[PDB]
């Protein structure tokens, strides 16, 4: 079962997004405590021209 | 504590951190108009399909 | 001993949507809800009603209008 949900994983639907962005604009990127989100947190992101505008 | 667990300096420190919240609180979308749609994931008794519960 | 949480709300998407005076984060607290909604160009008269629960009278807030023009002179 372990070994099977790693493959799982592997074979799952997904979606990502790549951004390029200033620093501060409006977030500031940085450690808890310093920043608004870091390395490893939930962010989330809109899509310009997606069927549903506001998602 | 710094005189009863003396560390070098240098001296790397491991952690493992949740920043994903899945099973317990989080949120996987949302809307702009209304908000962020707050959630849980569990792995059912096969331990292959989540369930998906919303607050 | 901190200011209260006096806020500055600002809809415009560039920029931090509310700041309060302590440096307290309530922009997180919005739960990703956004001010979409500018007011447009030759926009006459406006009713804005609002509302507010745990106010005291003699507390005032205000409404801010930003003027840019295009140009140094016309486009009334």
């Amino acid at each position: 079962i372990m070994a099977a949900r790693a493959k799982q994983w592997a074979t799952r639907a997904k979606h990502s997004h790549e951004i390029q962005v200033s620093d501060a604009a409006p977030y500031i990127i940085g450690e808890r405590g310093h920043g608004h989100f870091w390395l490893g947190d939930r962010v989330g992101t809109t899509v310009l021209g997606y069927p549903d505008p506001y998602t | 504590i710094a005189s009863l667990i003396p560390l070098r300096h240098g001296c790397l420190v491991w952690d493992i951190v949740d920043n994903s919240g899945w099973g317990s609180e989080t949120a996987f979308g949302g809307s702009l108009l209304t908000g962020l749609v707050r959630a849980v994931m569990n792995i059912a008794s096969d331990g292959m399909t989540e369930g998906i519960d919303i607050y | 001993t901190y200011p209260a949480e006096n806020v500055v709300v600002d809809s415009d998407p560039r920029e931090e949507q509310v700041s309060s005076e302590s440096g307290s984060p309530i922009w997180e607290r919005m739960n990703s809800v956004r001010f979409l909604h500018y007011i447009p160009p030759y926009t006459g008269e406006v009713t804005f009603k609002l509302s507010v629960s745990g106010a005291v009278p003699g507390q005032i807030a205000t409404l801010r209008l930003p003027r840019a023009w295009s140009r140094p002179w016309g486009l009334e």
